[PDB]
């Protein structure tokens, strides 16, 4: 208690030295009470005056802290004498309460921001002392982008405040006034922006003065940038005026006005269209605008400027408009690949980017493309060979965009395009990201072309590329990984023949893949494309590899064992497994297929058809050596995997089991327990339809030929048509049991006795749809028969007779009687009918 | 929601899914297990006073309802503990004890048909007792 | 109890044998009961114990069947017969409501503790029954089942859930559930989890392990809600980041250096996540983090070498590529951690003051030096003119390497001094930049300090606005302040001379009372020579004006010394730029050596600007300055310490220096024995004295 | 042709 | 008939009579007396004010009688029968009038006393020991009582552990060792307590080993104490939870310095009566008006008027 009026006491000791010190003790303790904080607030607004000027530092800075902990009625005074003193008649005084002032609004609500507002008018409106007018202004911007919504009723006055500042003879108080009135224009009523805009073209009417007019200008292009869509009603009037000051010779002027037009493009497309050829023919005669240049010093040019402008105005009308296509290729395409040598690097950088906007709308202007791709390349060519490392990357990816919009677009400019990728990769100046994007854009390269073209080049591309694939930096070993993958199959295609020799490159390529292979503790990225392209490699040239192959194929079978790289290796085995040139997969397939086995029961859908596509093809390609034990374990997990929960798997067991019984027939009779029981359960199932019954059909026809026991035409014919006989709640069942009967039949030609003995006799619903399913491609009293079913109480074996029927009919002993028989009675016409429409569907 | 309760005279009432639920023996029945439910013990006319007095229980009133015989009044006790209801048991109890209460201890054991089994000296020391 | 016994039994038999019950069958049995309990001594019969025996015997003829099933068929045998017994044992409480009304309840009041209810007794004889013999198989089947589930096998959820809730039910609270399952489960996750990241490690990189961890505790998480009690959250979780993250702490510190050598940001973010949750395990992190950053800057500062001494530019933006660099690896992958912003500002701090830079300069006030001439070369008129967005970024840029300089005075200096001759030349790129960077040192820096740059912009507004008024009255003229600005002061040439007296008069007829000191060595213009034999021009100083003006053949350094009054010292300094731009004839000079005028001078263009600083002027003015810094450091330590002297009578020498280095922070870090030195000065100045005794301890003395 | 001069005032 | 009737309706037909109903039909019948004598029936007994005999008393506590409150009750009679330890828990003998010999022969027989009460009484060294086995006691109360010495003190204190509240006040045979041995053996866990009537007996240093020992006292009282000075305010100042303070007849304490006792957070109320003249009253309360003084002229320490508990017979 009396220490805090020792202190409060000791500040007026008349000494400079005591005041000093008192105040930062002061400061100091009041940092981690009740009427003596009225005090100390008044005592520390007071110092603001002291002579000294030390002291006025202090009490300038220790106002932080004091707002940070002081009641919050005090905080209301201090601001209100801060504002007050921004008014006063003594100058030091008012740039002190302004300094303090910034700070004390740093340090935080709504009622605060309310009072400061009144008294800021009045002091951004005075003219007298610059220097406060710009703190003014910048302290009423950060209100008004911070909870501006709450000042409404202040926004007239604010308004009236700021527009004389325009004309005041400081650049930054314009500048300021400028970046309030957007801010105030963001969120402010339509009965001020009327006011405004009014405002704003009555000035521009009178060209009072060139000075002036820049600045209305620019606050006409920052009101479009801010507002946005409540601009463009007001557009008609204002464009004409924006126009008009183009001409004028002046190079700070036009940068302002393309703006302008870029903002109207951009923000406000409805009511632009009719000007948008207006704004372009502008933006291409001041493209080219460079007076003191033709193809210490203090000149100050500012005419790369309004190039820079001219070009973001040509991004943004052909980024927005996808309509006029062919115009732009007729006109702006020329102009801009002739700016591809200008000097200025900033601009350059535009200039790329119009084109490559350009080139994304693209994706007929195909064929002005492609007659404009030869200037292209010429433009590019030198421009590749720049020292600027930021100059080559925008030159890559318009080759790369280029490629992707149409494939074949640099078939003839190999030659010339070639030496600046490879001079760009054996560069030390140039950096990690050029090399990626040199990379990415061969690799486009490479895939979208035909092999015969790279053939001279392969000598030059790949030391290059076998170098980068070898550097410490891992995405560039991704990427030279990634090219070197395609470039084994541009070396050697295989589904075309060649003349080109490729052994030269084999050992280099082999001995850079197999390094990175062999390490284990690499990246994932770089080890997963490294087992992918030593993948390639075995598949497209492997009779050659010569002794290193069997070391190899062990690496690749202890990656499988992992659980992060195991589904490449899969895909790569699969590869390999299906190459035209006949490669030695023995010794791996002894244990790979007992792990291969091992995946069924890890419920990942993605792994599942990935070995069951690898054993298919293993078991198609190498039959020749495989035993009993290995199959057996294959054949035991495959129970689970046929179910109704997913028919595409399903599908890839059943083409599995196919595959199986056409070539290695002696297994077939371990199927005979739970895999025939769970296929039949599956073939009744509701939801079976599509490529599943095609697969199923297949099944059967391959089983039944290899004549196993326990497993014949009368066994499989009562297992199918058990449970009909034994005792099926939907029609689809029988439709399936049906195709399936009549596919065994078709299989085994000593069948005539059978369907006689169908054709004899719900059962009957299923005996008719079967006669009818075997009728569908092969015809063996069947008339009469089928014309006493016809007539039966039930609806739906009326349609399954009249199906039955017509696919048997399905021909010349049996239309001309089923024509006559649809015209012999009344009732016999929607059978009829449906016969008709079923031999036409099936003609 | 419909459940039909059989007495032991054979005749067929008609209760509530919510009036039933004031059972607990009912209530139990309900919770953990088209046809009556057979009621051994609940006679004829007692079952529907009780279920008389589930309906209004769904004070003057109770000395209203059990304004009854005496006879009358102890077989309806023991439906109350059959049929595991509190309400109506406590009435009753507290109503038993109003007709003992202020009643001479003499004349109470004929009233209550209780043959007074005790001897002299029995009595002489209990009387004793009962001095405090 | 026996005419009603054979019945009873006849009907709980048909309440367990699972089937359709018919409700009057129910009211039956009920019925029996209450014959059999009416007739204190309350009728208990042994009827309970009756029904405990009946009990007894059925769950061992129950266990019987299932004794010696095997894993697979455990599960589902419990199971169906722990539902079957709890639905058919709350049918039985149901059927004998009567004995727990009166008579379980009044056992237990009168103090025997051997009874429970129906249900409880079912329950209780389930448990020393059936639960006793089977437990040990069910949980090992649980285990087995939940081990194929952690190896990517599908496995059924249902009969795990069954055994749980039948383990906690069986507690008449958890005492049975964490004894019987509970540490098994426990066990048997450090067995696998241990062996698993053993095995893991060895194969696959570190990084994915991070991956691998932090799914593995989901799934944990996950699986616990799933099929398991919610009381196992905090130790199920808390024991497997201790068999996960701790064990491995090493080879984390060990990776956390290779991925701080290539950015990997999300790396960085999940091994913080990672590591996060073990308590007091970042400090090490931030720790290597503060030298990585350290060691980056020193590496960075020395590759530019002896080309970064004399040019700021390359060694600014070598200082802001990496604070920039780190600050967003800070904002990004470490969540804006107070540690690590703490770390990076301590490491910025030390690799700014302390380089291979300031090793040369052999002073570390090369650094804000360098700063400033960047700021100015910024701020100056060029070839092209900058644009204001990214002008004002790297200002803000500028600002933040400011805040890591321990000696500020020197920027404030320099920058004080550079827009003064900004100013007074009228070379300016643009003026919102300087009010901006203003408005920015107001905040950075004193009062003091801003009132002075004030002071020059108030002097140019009033001259600028002189000079547009006296241009109607009647070649640009600047009039400023004595002490506002710094500089520091030749016979006029007559071409000149009226336009000194027409100025001359128009200012004291204006305003009198005031001396107006003409300064030379700050005058510009341009030049018309007529005796060139070409019609061109020369911007030139007023110096070289006079120099050129002079010759209008051949003259000696005396003569010319004597034509123009100008000092030898500063005469062959301004005629050294003359014979450099290669526009007179005779590297050394004499005092009585001739120079002539190269007649028909050849040139690219007309317009040349031969007004190049001199050679030694730079060097002159930085070696001037830093003694004028030097020299005011002393006034200011002397100051301080007698403030401080003033109110504290006796204080302690350490303390004293304590002080004195607190008060003088936010200008520049004293050195002690330059404290020393100053308090010797102020003893012999009998400013305070020692007391006797109790050394090291001073005493203030009037 | 154009000159630029500069000069100090003081009372 | 009603001979048939079970009986848990006996019980619940019973549990609706008042005690002279009950006693009166008690006389109907053997059985209706074996249903009316059950530890149902006597679950809390009352017998305020009525005198009666020792061994109606011990039948009646034998019974199984749980909250028994008979205050102000004579039983000046010799105890001739020997019972089995009761189950009494709450027991109140304040005032009554009984016989030494008797009171120490019916407390050798509780041990299951979670209270009591012997306010007004006279107990001894035998009784004391007897009461030391009782180590349940939340509560007790031994004002006005006198007659045991400090070994007895010591020893009962000692074997209590579990008190919440104590009243060891107003004894007339206390002395300085007395008090002493009191505040050094007393319990850590003590919430309430008054050590009043002690005017040459309490020390600083007694005061002092108080407070140092139990930290949570939440009502504590030390009138007619003249041995009180600045000292014991800031003893006082260590404790935290100090909720109830009072000081009445302090001679040695100026009404000044009382208002230094509003520095504690958790002070709710202050009974200075005595010391506080006419008219100053208002000035101390003006000075903390956070507080309230002089508003309970009646103690709360371990009253029983039972407990909360309601008597039914």
């Amino acid at each position: 208690s009396y220490h805090i009026s020792n202190l409060l006491e000791k500040m007026t000791s008349s000494d400079k030295d005591f005041r000093f010190m008192a105040t930062n003790d002061l400061m100091t303790e009041l940092q981690k009470d009740d009427d003596s904080e009225r005090k100390v607030v008044k005592m520390i607004l007071k110092l603001l005056e002291d002579k000294n000027g030390e002291v006025q530092n202090l009490a300038v800075k220790c106002l932080g802290p004091l707002v940070s902990k002081v009641k919050e009625y005090q905080v209301e005074t201090i601001v209100d004498t801060l504002c007050t003193n921004m008014l006063s008649d003594k100058e030091q005084l008012r740039d002190i309460s302004s300094i303090g002032l910034k700070t004390v609004i740093g340090e935080l609500a709504a009622n605060v921001c309310k009072k400061i507002t009144g008294r800021l008018t009045s002091a951004i409106a005075k003219q007298e002392d610059v220097s406060v007018q710009l703190e003014a202004l910048d302290i009423m911007a950060d209100m008004l982008s911070r909870q501006g919504g709450l000042l409404v009723n202040f926004h007239p006055s604010i308004l009236t405040c700021l527009l004389p500042q325009l004309t005041s003879p400081r650049l930054a108080v314009r500048k300021r006034t400028i970046i309030a009135l957007g801010h105030l224009v963001m969120s402010c009523g339509n009965i001020v922006f009327v006011d405004l805009i009014e405002h704003l073209l009555s000035e521009l009417s009178k060209n009072d003065s060139m000075s002036t007019t820049r600045t209305y200008i620019q606050c006409i292009a920052a009101i479009s940038r801010q507002a946005g869509h409540r601009i463009g009603e007001y557009l008609e009037k204002i464009i004409p005026l924006v126009v008009k000051f183009c001409n004028v010779d002046d190079d700070e002027l036009r940068e302002y006005c393309i703006q302008a037009f870029e903002s109207f493009v951009r923000r406000c497309p409805k009511e632009v269209y009719p000007h948008v050829s207006t704004i372009i023919n502008i933006c291409l005669k001041y493209l080219t605008y460079d007076p003191n240049y033709n193809y210490y010093s203090d000149d100050d040019d500012m005419s790369w400027k309004v190039r820079r402008a001219a070009a973001k105005c040509l991004d943004a009308v052909v980024s927005t408009r996808h309509e006029m296509l062919p115009e732009f290729y007729k006109t702006v395409s020329p102009a801009l690949i002739s700016r591809f040598k200008e000097r200025e690097e900033n601009v350059k950088a535009d200039v790329f980017h119009a084109y490559l906007s350009l080139l994304k709308q693209t994706r007929t202007p195909l064929t002005m493309l492609q007659s404009q791709v030869p200037n292209i390349v010429k433009a590019l060519h030198k421009q590749m060979k720049e020292k600027s490392v930021k100059t080559r990357q925008c030159c890559f990816n318009m080759l790369t965009e280029l490629v992707n919009v149409l494939p074949g677009a640099l078939t003839q400019h190999i030659p010339v395009l070639v030496p600046g990728i490879i001079f760009s990769l054996n560069d030390k100046s140039s950096s990690s990201n050029l090399k990626i994007d040199a990379l990415s854009c061969l690799y486009v390269i490479l895939c979208n072309h035909s092999p015969q073209v790279f053939h001279p080049h392969v000598q030059a591309l790949v030391p290059p590329v076998v170098a980068c694939v070898g550097d410490p930096f891992y995405k560039i070993t991704s990427e030279a990984l990634l090219v070197t993958q395609q470039l084994v199959k541009v070396i050697r295609p295989l589904d075309q023949p060649s003349s080109f020799d490729a052994t030269p490159y084999i050992k280099d390529l082999f001995t850079c893949t197999i390094k990175r292979l062999k390490a284990a503790d690499i990246d994932q990225e770089v080890k997963e494309r490294a087992i992918s392209c030593m993948g390639q490699i075995i598949c497209n040239l492997g009779d050659n590899l010569g002794s290193d192959l069997p070391n190899t194929l062990q690496i690749f079978l202890e990656r499988l064992k992992n659980e992060i790289t195991r589904l490449t290796t899969v895909k790569a085995l699969t590869l390999i497994a299906g190459s035209p040139l006949k490669i030695d997969l023995r010794p791996v397939l002894g244990e790979g297929v007992p792990i291969l086995a091992s995946f069924l029961r890890k419920n990942q859908r993605a792994l599942k058809l990935g070995t069951l596509s690898a054993l298919d093809i293993l078991i198609k390609n190498y039959s020749d050596s495989l035993t009993a034990a290995m199959i057996d374990a294959v054949l035991d997990e495959l129970p689970p995997l046929i179910s109704e929960s997913d028919m595409h798997v399903s599908q890839m067991a059943i083409s599995f089991l196919t595959t199986l019984a056409k070539v290695y027939p002696s297994s077939l009779s371990k199927i005979s327990g739970s895999i025939l029981n769970e296929l039949i359960g599956l073939v009744r199932s509701p939801l079976l339809q599509g490529g599943a019954l095609s697969a199923m059909l297949d099944f059967f026809q391959a089983l039944v030929v290899t004549g196993t026991n326990n497993l014949g035409y009368m066994d499989l014919l009562r297992m199918l048509t058990g449970p009909v006989y034994s005792q099926l709640t939907h029609k689809q069942s029988y439709y399936s049991i049906a195709k399936c009967v009549a596919a065994l039949t078709r299989a085994c030609p000593k069948e005539g006795p059978a369907v006689v003995g169908q054709f004899i006799q719900s059962i009957r619903l299923l005996a008719l749809l079967s006669l009818g399913e075997v009728g569908h491609h092969i015809d063996l009293e069947l008339k009469s028969v089928i014309l006493e079913a016809f007539s039966s109480p039930s609806e739906e074996v009326k349609s399954a007779a009249s199906y039955a029927l017509g696919s048997i009919s399905v021909l010349p002993e049996y239309l001309p009687f089923v024509l006559q028989e649809i015209t012999s009675q009344p009732k016999r016409q929607y059978l009829l009918l449906h016969s008709l429409k079923e031999i036409i569907s099936s003609a | 929601p419909s459940i039909k309760l059989q007495s032991s005279d054979g005749e067929i009432f008609e209760v509530d899914v919510e009036i039933a639920k004031q059972s607990v023996t009912i209530k139990t029945m309900l919770e953990d297990l088209d046809d009556p439910v057979p009621l051994p013990n609940v006679n004829a006319a007692i079952l529907k006073k009780v279920i008389q007095w589930c309906t209004h229980h769904k004070p003057v009133w109770d000395q209203e309802f059990l304004k009854v015989d005496q006879g009358t009044l102890f077989e309806l006790i023991l439906a109350a503990n059959y049929l595991d209801i509190k309400g109506l048991l406590d009435v009753t109890c507290k109503t038993v004890a109003n007709m003992i209460k202020g009643k001479t201890p003499e004349e109470i054991r004929k009233t209550f048909n209780i043959k007074n089994d005790f001897t002299e000296e029995e009595e002489a020391q209990v009387r004793k007792e009962n001095q405090w | 109890l026996d005419q009603i016994w054979d019945d009873l039994r006849a009907g709980i038999q048909q309440v367990y044998t699972r089937q359709s019950m018919a409700k009057s069958r129910y009211m039956e049995l009920y019925t029996h009961v209450y014959n059999y309990c009416t007739s204190a001594q309350f009728v208990g019969l042994e009827l309970y114990k009756r029904l405990k025996e009946f009990l007894k015997n059925y769950l061992t003829n129950l266990l019987k069947d299932g004794e010696d099933l095997m894993d697979e068929s455990v599960l589902k045998f419990y199971t169906q017969q722990w539902e079957d017994y709890r639905f058919s044992s709350k049918v039985l409480n149901g059927i004998c409501a009567y004995l727990n009304r009166h008579w379980v309840r009044r056992e237990c009041d009168e103090g025997r503790k051997g009874i429970y209810e129906i249900y409880s007794l079912a329950l209780v004889t389930w448990r020393d029954c059936l639960f006793r013999p089977l437990n040990k198989q069910v949980t090992n089947a649980v285990l087995k089942l939940i081990e194929k589930e952690r190896n990517g096998e599908t496995i059924n959820t249902r009969l795990i859930s069954g055994v749980v809730q039948s383990y906690v039910e069986l507690g008449l609270t958890l005492t049975v559930y964490k004894e019987s399952f509970e540490s098994q489960f426990l066990a048997d996750t450090e067995r696998f989890y241990t062996r698993e990241s053993t095995e893991f490690l060895q194969q696959n990189p570190v990084t994915e392990y991070m991956k691998k961890a932090e799914a593995r505790l989901l799934e944990e998480q996950r699986r616990v809600q799933v099929y398991l009690h919610e009381s196992t959250q905090d130790e199920l979780a808390r024991k497997c980041e201790q068999v996960l993250i701790e064990k491995h702490l090493e080879i984390f510190h060990t990776e956390f250096q290779n991925l701080l050598d290539a950015d990997k940001n999300e790396d960085l973010g999940r091994m913080y996540n990672l590591v996060s949750r073990i308590q007091d395990g970042l400090g090490e992190l931030k720790k290597l983090l503060e030298t990585h950053i350290h060691n980056q800057g020193l590496a960075a500062i020395e590759k530019c070498g002896e080309a970064a001494l004399n040019d700021p530019k390359m060694y600014v933006q070598t200082v802001l590529d990496v604070h920039k660099k780190y600050n967003a690896l800070v904002m990004s992958a470490f969540n804006n951690d107070a540690g690590f912003v703490a770390a990076l500002d301590k490491a910025c701090g030390r690799f700014i003051n302390n380089n291979a830079v300031t090793k040369m300069a052999q002073s570390s006030s090369k650094s804000p030096e360098l700063l400033a001439r960047y700021c100015d070369s910024l701020l100056k008129k060029s070839s092209k003119n900058p644009e204001e967005a990214e002008l004002e970024d790297t200002l803000n840029q500028v600002m933040v390497v400011f805040k890591y300089i321990e000696d500020k005075d020197v920027f404030q200096k320099f920058y004080a001094k550079m827009l003064a001759k900004r100013l007074v030349h009228q070379n300016s790129a643009s003026d919102d930049a300087e009010a901006s960077m203003i408005s920015k040192l107001k905040q950075a820096c004193g009062f003091e300090y801003t009132s002075k740059l004030q002071r020059m912009f108030q002097d140019i507004g009033v001259s600028k606005d002189l000079n547009e008024q006296f241009k109607k009255h009647l070649f640009s003229i600047q009039v400023l302040s004595s002490g506002s600005w710094p500089f520091q002061q030749f016979a006029l040439p007559s071409e000149l001379e009226r336009s000194y007296q027409r100025f001359t008069a128009f200012y004291a007829s204006r305003h009198s009372g005031r001396k107006l000191t003409w300064l030379y060595q700050l005058s510009k213009g341009e030049l018309v020579t007529n005796c060139f034999k070409n019609r061109y021009t020369l911007q030139a100083s007023t110096f070289q004006m006079a120099i050129l003006l002079q010759y209008n053949d051949a003259y000696t350094v005396q003569q010319l010394t004597d034509s123009t009054q100008i000092k030898m010292d500063i005469l062959a300094q301004v005629l050294q730029i003359l014979l450099k731009s290669k526009l007179l004839v005779l590297v050394e000079l004499k005092p009585d050596t001739l120079i002539k005028l190269y007649l028909g001078y050849k040139n690219k263009k007309l317009r040349v600007n031969i007004n190049v600083p001199m050679k030694t002027e730079q060097k002159q003015e930085q070696e001037t300055t830093h003694k004028n810094i030097e020299e005011d450091r002393k006034l200011l330590i002397q100051a301080a310490i007698v403030r401080i002297m003033k109110m504290r009578k006796v204080l302690k020498h350490q303390q004293l220096l304590g002080e004195v280095l607190t008060q003088l922070s936010s200008r520049f870090k004293p050195r002690v024995p330059v404290i020393k030195k100053c308090i010797d000065i102020l003893i012999e100045k009998e400013y305070l004295e020692r007391v006797d005794g109790e050394k090291d301890t001073y005493s203030y003395l009037a | 042709k154009k000159w630029n001069a500069v000069a100090l005032w003081a009372w | 008939s009603w001979d048939s009737l079970p009986d848990e309706l006996l019980l619940g037909i019973f549990s609706c009579l008042c005690l002279p109903e009950l006693l009166k039909v008690s006389g109907v019948c053997k059985r209706w007396y074996r249903l009316a004598s059950d530890e149902s029936l006597w679950q809390t007994l009352d017998l305020t004010g009525k005198n009666l005999h020792p061994d109606v008393t011990g039948r009646l506590l034998s019974q199984g009688v749980i909250a028994f409150r008979c205050p102000r009750s004579f039983m000046d009679q010799p105890l001739a029968e020997h019972f089995s330890p009761f189950r009494v828990q709450h027991m109140d003998l304040s005032n009554s009038v009984i016989e030494v010999s008797t009171l120490h022969g019916i407390l050798s027989q509780c041990s299951k006393l979670q209270n009591l009460s012997l306010e007004g009484l006279r107990l001894s060294d035998p009784i004391v020991n007897t009461l030391a086995k009782n180590s349940n006691l939340v509560r007790l109360n031994l004002s006005g009582c006198s007659g045991f010495s400090e070994f007895a003190l010591q020893t009962l204190l000692s074997s209590c552990s579990r008190l919440d509240e104590l009243n060891l006040s107003w004894c007339f045979d206390f002395t300085e060792k007395h008090v002493q041995v009191a505040v050094a053996h007393v319990s850590e866990t003590i919430t309430q307590l008054n050590l009043s009537g002690y005017r040459k007996n309490l020390q600083k240093s007694d005061l002092s080993t108080l407070v140092r020992r139990c930290p949570n006292l939440v009502h504590l009282d030390l009138s007619d104490s003249v041995m009180l000075k600045n000292d014991c305010f800031q003893e006082f100042f260590q404790l935290n939870y100090l909720q109830h303070l009072s000081l009445s007849r302090c001679y040695d304490i100026i009404p000044e310095t009382l208002l230094e006792l509003g520095e504690i957070p958790t002070l709710k109320t202050l009974q200075v009566f005595g010391i506080v003249p006419d008219g100053t009253l208002q000035l101390l309360k003006e000075a903390l008006p956070h507080l309230q003084i002089n508003c309970s002229h009646f103690t709360t320490i371990a009253r029983p008027t039972i407990w909360g508990i309601k008597c039914r017979l």
